[PDB]
């Protein structure tokens, strides 16, 4: 069934599963034409496919060339997603193929279902959580690699850097989703919080600063404060 | 003109023949239905005054033999049976008619309704959906489940409709995932018409037989089947012109004939709104759409 607050700990059991977020697959800028009409221009996008237990991220880069001469691109984007996720599963050795795939948007169920027909024992699931995976392009290193790509390309990352050496998956996922929720609500403030201190660096093989344990507490508190603030502004409360 | 005599009517029952029906009182001297038009299938069906559950009935064709009804006080239902002794049967039938204990199949001469609802239904096909090969007629009731239903318990009592499933390998060619799911032309025309049904008439025949089982017995899996077959056509961009015209006719008479008070369970809101308003064939069912709107604009 759908994934929600009740069955949240299932993400950290030993059943391999992946989240797929398609929100950054089909990205456009909207602009005016010489004649005064609106046109779009597509930029490179990415499928965000993430094992929430291990942090392994399969960042499939969607090169603008995919869209060339295609109609109904928003609808195609969902099938192209599903095609690429399916090929990702086929590429994995049997014992690594997921038992579940949780799609963050319900419109992905049928496209993925159809593309996964060869995998009847992989359960495709929706979720009721409002996960912030759309802010993934707010992670500087992920947006850089997407925007620089000149062809389709899969780039593998651990989205937890080395956190699991010291915390659990559950705590690692909660940090991840708090960082991304903040980036999503106020990117500028969020990034300020993360880099304000020049003496805390990002390792070349990491995405996030090398905070100590105490510095992460202060960070996480600052991110929570940011999120609560923005909420009263939006709603006047 | 053919006759289906009844031995007796021991229990108070509502008897239907095709779209007609008559109330019969316990031990009323009712002894058959006469003047049944040759050339079509027919269905006799029953609903006991004391159990408005389990509507049941028998598909038959009088060209395939002499059939009569007989109440079984052990199994508790009216059973269809074949009389092989042709002389003993004309005898029974003539005597009952002389004593005028038989109702006449009440066909208005202007009325093509039954023809229209059974145009493509052929007894030989029914007997492949309802497998009971020692009898030339087929029994169906309210509660019989379909082969598709069973997969998701007794096979001898199943309705072996052709399984249609839009999210199956059968329906979807590898490499044409998106194409085939959005445009079911290949599933309809190659897989189902050319492959399984062979022609449009057997397809339309199963579709009409499913509609009738839903209407007459409230058989839920038949309704599921009738709706699937409609949707398969409406969701194909490429359908022969002759199939579309005939479909609009088929559905028109089915919608026309449905009891008005049953439209809530027999009509699937999604399929109908998708077929009539969203599908490739939105503009190809002019009569079905006109009658649906003027009779059930609520469902839409």
């Amino acid at each position: 069934g759908a994934m929600n607050s009740s069955n949240y700990a299932e993400l950290f059991n030993n059943d391999i599963k992946l989240f797929v977020d398609d929100t950054n697959v089909y990205r456009v800028t909207v602009h005016k034409t010489f004649e005064g009409n609106v046109a779009t221009k597509a930029i490179n996008g990415c499928i965000f496919t993430l094992n929430p237990k291990t942090g392994h991220l399969f960042l499939k880069i969607i090169h603008t060339s995919v869209w060339a001469g295609q109609k109904r691109l928003s609808q195609l984007a969902k099938w192209k997603t599903a095609e690429e996720v399916s090929a990702l599963v086929r590429s994995l050795p049997k014992e690594e193929q997921p038992k579940q795939i949780i799609v963050t948007r319900k419109a992905m169920l049928d496209p993925l279902e159809v593309h996964m027909l060869d995998f009847p024992n992989i359960a495709i699931r929706p979720t009721e959580l409002r996960l912030p995976f759309s802010a993934a392009m707010s992670i500087d290193k992920l947006s850089d690699v997407v925007m620089k790509a000149t062809e389709p390309q899969m780039v593998l990352f651990n989205i937890y850097d080395d956190w699991l050496d010291r915390i659990s998956s559950y705590t690692a996922f909660s940090r991840l989703t708090l960082l991304l929720r903040a980036l999503k609500t106020n990117e500028e403030s969020a990034k300020m919080i993360l880099l304000s201190d020049p003496t805390i660096t990002i390792k070349s093989y990491h995405l996030w600063p090398s905070f100590t344990d105490e510095q992460w507490i202060t960070i996480e508190s600052q991110m929570r404060d940011l999120i609560l603030t923005e909420y009263g502004r939006k709603y006047n409360v | 003109m053919n006759t289906v005599p009844f031995t007796s009517a021991p229990i108070e029952v509502t008897i239907g023949i095709d779209q007609y029906s008559f109330n019969v009182k316990e031990n009323q001297p009712f002894h058959g239905i006469k003047d049944i038009p040759i050339g079509h299938v027919h269905v006799i069906h029953f609903q006991h005054a004391d159990n408005s559950s389990m509507r049941y009935g028998y598909w038959f064709d009088c060209r395939m033999g002499n059939f009569y009804i007989q109440y079984d006080p052990k199994d508790g239902l009216y059973k269809m049976m074949e009389e092989r002794d042709g002389a003993k049967f004309e005898n029974i039938v003539h005597n009952f008619k002389e004593r005028q204990m038989m109702v006449s199949y009440p066909k208005i001469d202007e009325d093509d309704t039954w023809y229209n609802l059974t145009e493509f239904v052929q007894m030989d096909k029914i007997r492949k959906i309802v497998r009971k090969d020692e009898n030339q007629f087929s029994y169906v009731d309210s509660s019989m489940t379909t082969v598709q239903e069973n997969e998701l318990s007794d096979p001898a009592h199943s309705l072996n409709y052709t399984v249609i499933n839009f999210k199956s390998r059968e329906a979807i060619r590898p490499g044409h995932e998106m194409e085939d799911f959005l445009d079911k032309s290949y599933y309809l025309n190659t897989v189902m018409l050319q492959g399984i049904f062979k022609n449009s008439s057997n397809y339309f025949g199963e579709l009409q037989f499913a509609f009738l089982n839903a209407m007459f017995f409230g058989n839920y899996g038949s309704s599921l089947q009738w709706h699937a077959m409609i949707e398969l056509i409406c969701s194909s961009a490429t359908v022969p012109k002759h199939m579309l015209d005939k479909l609009d006719e088929i559905l028109y008479y089915q919608i026309k004939t449905l009891p008005e008070q049953y439209s809530d369970i027999l009509l699937n809101e999604r399929v109908w709104n998708i077929c009539l308003y969203s599908s490739f064939q939105k503009n190809s069912l002019h009569n079905t759409e006109k009658i649906m709107e003027n009779k059930y604009p609520e469902l839409l």
